[PDB]
RNA sequence: GGGCGUGUGGCGUAGUCAGCGCGCUCCCUUAGCAUGGGAGAGGUCUCCGGUUCGAUUCCGGACUCGUCCGCCA
RNA sequence: GGUUGCGGCCAUAUCUACCAGAAAGCACCGUUUCCCGUCCGAUCAACUGUAGUUAAGCUGGUAAGAGCCUGACCGAGUAGUGUAGUGGGUGACCAUACGCGAAACUCAGGUGCUGCAAUCU
RNA sequence: GAGAACAGAAAUCUCCAGUAGAACAAAAGGGUAAAAGCCCCCUUGAUUUUGAUUUUCAGUGUGAAUACAAACCAUGAAAGU
RNA sequence: AAGCUCGUAUCAGUUUUAUGAGGUAAAGCGAAUGAUUAGAGGUUCCGGGGUCGAAAUGACCUUGACCUAUUCUCAAACUUUAAAUAUGUAAGAAGUCCUUGUUACUUAAUUGAACGUGGACAUUUGAAUGAAGAGCUUUUAGUGGGCCAUUUUUGGUAAGCA
């Protein structure tokens, strides 16, 4: 039934493109390093395209991934910039979500003329206990399909949690 | 069989035309074909028809080829 | 619809090893363990296998033949409560006392032990069992370590002290033991004297009731339930290694009953398998069922 | 090795070779039939690319003619004085051997540099000597 | 040109098999040669070190020397007009037992035990095999096996 | 018949797995002696596939010209 | 007979969808002082066996299940092939004699066995 | 395949399926999944001394390769390599 | 050609038995790779053409892709399967079994490895057939343009062709 069945947030992971490596980059994941408590990982470019400018490895985008109730608070902060309404295509078949989001003054960093403005894209990670399945090295499997989260489950989660309501489109 | 026989003017070698005892381009015979299609067990396809088996899934053996086990 | 897999993907598929599948054997690491120089031509490879399981330590003494692995002697965490070890059966001197067990009882049983007496004083230097001249030489056993992750301060490691201290020669450098410094590439014998006879959870237990005392009654509960505080753990392992050096002779349980008084409850709680007549009844009832019109 | 041997048919037009020990550049490659019966000569007519004398030579077609190694280096110059430029390498690297160009390329390269243009230079090694043969602007850096 | 290297038209010959590639089991490895075995010579193709030349695949030899991870055979290969003798140092990957020779040592240990019990009586041993003999003489009844006649079928088309 | 080279904006050429030059058309500018600058408008890179992160670029095929040969009987 | 540790053969063991699991054991699970490693104690490291749970892992069962394995006088002595003839046929090719002998197909059955040590109502 | 501001066919992040349909300098063919692939750490065994063996083969040479012996090293907890 | 050492064997262009190895012939494509014919059912934030539509990530047909279950035909440089003919080894006395000597190798260890001492097993001594003697050495001639037939097979339209 529902022993043990309770959804809880694996983790948020923050991810900021600013496409193009310098000061851009250090001012965005200087945001993220200030807004998470840790220091952001930056990610290298797979392949050289020339309509973006960007060349293979140059550390094109910055992102930081945050677990437990700090990563709860900085969803709490999200979804009141989001004011707690959220497309039905931002949910994924899996049960995982994510939403994009317009500046850090939203979340309240306030602003310095240095600094200047970035976005970011938020992602939540859904999972029920018992995930460690999958991930521990010895006796490695799969999870039982009964056990899995999905679509219907993390939407009606969010609904009794956050006291949020999605839109129909 | 006359159009076989113009036609066969065009190749070299020797042919033959022989009328067989198969149900159009099937390979079951004119009654075995006969005792099957009155039972539900064929369901036509495009050209050709599909045929059913004892083997397999009772639910799609049963969403297919109902009127056999309408028994 | 979306999770398929097609009937050629499932013909053409090429199963692992059963234990690969499992997950429990890395056959790239048993293949270097468990083969031999072919010039010794049937001399064993003795493996002391190191497992960890919640609430458990396995210690093993395994060669390997055809038809399957051959135990010499095995020696578990669960028995430590008859040398006197009750609480911690897995902490890093729980693996050091499971290793001296089975090296005590492997030179019992193999007759090795009036010469090898091992490190009897113990104070944490790094030493490997010599051999003595005139005599025979000492057992010789290499880690199985299995799956688990070589890390400085694990406590495999600790079964390996705690082996070569019992008189097992196992070959071994020292810098995964804890107190290893890294930029100066020596062992320091005072932390890993104090890891031998837990000095990091006494240290732990004192620097935790000093302050904070729910978590005291949450975890350390069995320590104040047999009044065990923190520096009698030093003699209590102390006294578990005299009692193991006294006798490893490794006397059984019971069994509370019999095998097959096991196997009457187990055979009647196990699930059957349908016959061919009973399967055939079961699809024709079936049919008549869905097919028969409801 | 600093040069390399070939064939006469191997050789090619816009091809390096080695005429009477100089670096030369082919313009014109002619092969004709020595006698019925015999094998075809090759006519070679090459240009020095140092000097820009016009140097030919006809040789056997199975005949193995000597061809040099040419390098073409690319770097920015740093100051035009006493007929010597100064020039500047990728990882700051400065060599200062170079002698200035002699004739329109080396006056229109003066006249460049005197009124204040960022200029790309192309010199070439081949054999142990060393020359400037050509000048571009950088249209972006600047 | 021409192409004849070390491993030429090996292909077919150094697939693995279907459907049990990947890495070899450890009974190879715990396999004991001596000297004087006699072993087969089957190449495998995912140990790149030690193998035998594409001549010796299937080839029958003797060990003549134990080494640390491989074993010295000796093979007799047909060169012109006479046979020569050739030392091979192959990965233990690559060889096992012939079987042949078990069941021969099977029958050698038989015989004699065969011989030992009727040594107790003098019985005409007979310990020689034979091969196939003509059957002889037997009765053949119709007793619910009476005979049923055949005939040649005619002809038919059947397409 | 075969071989070799060839084909990219109006024109002319380049090359790294569409650029510039010269023209042009516009806008400025300049006592000039001379002009200069900025912008453009400009291309199935011969073509078609495949290859490749990506093809001018690599490869397969085809086409267009230009060339050189086709002997001794 | 169940479970664990180490295995042998490496799908009769895999895959898909459901159902069940007494006891014990595994497992998920609780914690970050110490050793140690991470952007993230998620993996890894360490501590407790305490706060809990069979929901998952795991084991077993079910399915005219997919796959896989075995057998057949099922196809079929068919296809192919070694030897022979001053056999047939313009040829292409084909019969016969003495021998060897498939694969697909069809049908029937099956769905892990087992070694060492420990432990269990 | 399903998602996430700018961000779209292709930028980065997350999950699921995935027997290799990728990659391993190059031609092609073999081989490889807790790897032989990708990333990281440490190194110089791409060292010394002469023998034996395999292929081509006259059982000559050359090239390439295989398994050892005697040292001296690298790496790892170690078996080993 | 000269022989030499021996006297029925440490033989054999052969079969049988036991045990290997192979990827051709055949077969297969509702099995992987590649080629390929025809409809059927679906997918459009997910195609293109028309017609109806103010337009519409609109509608209705049609045509292309992709998926699903089928269907027709193929492969020197494709393959799950897989012959026939050829092909390796063994069928003992230089063997088997019992006991215990050596060593500087090897093992935790008289543990094992190799070679041994002493003892037991003989004419059915280890399948068939035949043996015409078996084994060994030296020296030297000529030759080093070939061609034809059956079967397999390559290039070529073919050839008394290559």
């Amino acid at each position: 039934q529902n022993p043990m069945r309770d959804l809880k947030i694996e983790k948020l992971v923050l991810n900021i493109s600013v496409g193009e490596s310098g000061d851009r980059l250090t001012r965005a994941s200087k945001v993220l390093e200030q807004l998470s408590g840790q220091t952001p990982v930056q990610s290298k470019a797979r392949y050289t395209v020339r309509t973006f400018g960007i060349r293979r490895n140059e550390k094109i985008a910055v992102h930081v991934t945050v677990r437990g109730p700090k990563a709860e608070e900085i969803l709490e902060r999200g979804l009141k910039v989001k004011e707690y309404q959220l497309r039905d295509r931002n949910f994924s078949a899996t049960g995982n979500f994510g939403f994009g989001i317009d500046e850090h003054i939203d979340l309240g960093i306030k602003y310095d003329p240095s600094i200047g403005i970035f976005g970011m894209d938020f992602y939540v990670v859904m999972n029920r206990p018992g995930a460690r399945v999958t991930r521990r090295k010895r006796c490695k499997g799969t999870v039982g399909n009964s056990h899995k989260t999905t679509k219907e489950d993390t939407v009606s989660w969010f609904k009794q949690k956050y006291d949020a309501d999605v839109l129909d489109k | 069989v006359e159009g076989l026989r113009r036609a066969r003017y065009k190749f070299p070698g020797q042919q033959k035309i022989i009328l067989s005892k198969k149900w159009g381009f099937t390979n079951l015979d004119r009654p075995e074909y006969l005792k099957k299609r009155e039972a539900g067990e064929v369901k036509d396809d495009g050209a050709f028809v599909k045929f059913l088996s004892k083997k397999g899934s009772l639910e799609n053996n049963i969403r297919e080829f109902p009127e056999y086990f309408a028994a | 619809q979306k999770d398929a897999k097609s009937s050629a993907y499932s013909s053409r598929f090429q199963t692992p090893f059963r234990r690969r599948r499992e997950g429990k054997t890395d056959y790239y690491q048993r293949k270097r363990l468990v083969t031999q120089h072919k010039a010794k031509y049937n001399t064993p490879k003795y493996r002391l296998v190191v497992r960890f399981t919640n609430k458990d330590i396995i210690c093993q003494i395994i060669s390997s033949t055809i038809t399957g692995d051959v135990v010499l002697a095995a020696a578990y965490s669960h028995e430590l409560p008859r040398y006197g070890i009750t609480h911690g059966l897995t902490n890093w001197a729980a693996a050091y006392a499971t290793g001296l067990l089975i090296a005590r009882r492997t030179l019992q049983k193999l007759g090795l032990d009036e010469t090898y007496k091992g490190v009897e004083e113990v104070e944490g230097e790094y030493e490997l069992t010599e051999a003595v001249e005139d005599g025979p030489r000492p057992f010789k056993v290499f880690l199985d370590i299995g799956l688990q992750r070589t890390t400085t301060g694990a406590r495999v490691f600790g079964a390996l002290k705690g082996a070569s201290d019992g008189g097992l020669y196992v070959p071994h450098s020292e810098n995964r033991f804890p107190g290893w410094d890294f930029e100066t590439e020596e062992i320091d014998p005072e932390l890993l004297r104090s890891y031998i006879f837990g000095g990091h959870v006494s240290q732990y237990m004192e620097e935790l009731a000093d302050d904070d005392e729910e978590r005291f009654s949450e975890l350390f509960k069995g320590y104040l339930a047999d009044d065990i505080d923190a520096d009698s753990l030093e003699d209590i392992y102390t006294s578990a290694h005299e009692a193991i050096r006294a006798d490893p002779a490794f006397k059984p349980t019971e069994k509370k009953f019999t095998k097959e008084q096991y196997a009457a409850e187990s055979k009647k709680y196990r699930q059957t398998k349908l016959s061919k007549e009973e399967r055939a009844a079961r699809v024709a009832a079936k049919i008549a069922a869905l097919a028969g019109q409801q | 090795s600093a040069t390399y041997p070939m064939q006469c048919s191997a050789l090619r037009k816009n091809g390096f070779v080695v005429i009477k020990s100089r670096p030369c550049k082919i313009v014109d490659m002619s092969t004709s039939k020595t006698g019925k019966h015999g094998h075809a000569k090759v006519h070679l007519v090459a240009i020095d690319i140092f000097t820009g004398k016009k140097l030919e030579d006809l040789s056997p077609s199975t005949h193995n003619m000597e061809v040099p190694v040419v390098k073409r280096n690319e770097y920015q110059l740093l100051d035009i004085d006493d007929g010597f430029l100064s020039l500047m390498n990728m990882d700051g690297d400065t060599k200062d051997d170079v002698k200035a160009p002699e004739g329109e390329l080396g006056d229109s390269l003066q006249t460049a540099f005197d009124e204040g243009k960022d200029l790309m230079v192309t010199i070439i090694s081949a054999m142990g000597e060393e020359a400037a043969i050509s000048f571009k602007e950088a249209a972006r850096t600047d | 040109g021409k192409s004849h290297g070390y491993r030429s038209r090996t292909r077919y010959m150094f697939q693995r098999d279907f459907r049990k590639h990947g890495a070899v089991h450890l009974s190879t490895y715990l396999k004991v040669y001596k000297v004087g075995d006699i072993v087969d010579i089957k190449a495998n193709g995912s140990i790149q070190k030690g193998m035998p030349h594409k001549f010796y695949q299937g080839k029958t030899g003797v060990v003549y020397n134990v080494t640390k991870s491989s074993v010295g055979v000796i093979i007799n290969k047909m060169v012109g007009n006479r046979y020569l003798e050739k030392r091979l140092n192959l990965r233990v990957e690559h060889i096992k037992h012939s079987k042949c020779r078990q069941e021969f040592l099977e029958r050698v240990k038989a015989n004699a035990a065969k011989r030992a019990e009727a040594k107790a009586q003098g019985v005409a041993v007979q310990l020689k095999r034979q091969p196939a003999q003509p059957r002889e003489s037997r009765i053949v009844s119709t007793e619910g096996n009476v005979p049923q006649t055949l005939a040649p079928v005619p002809y038919e088309t059947f397409i």
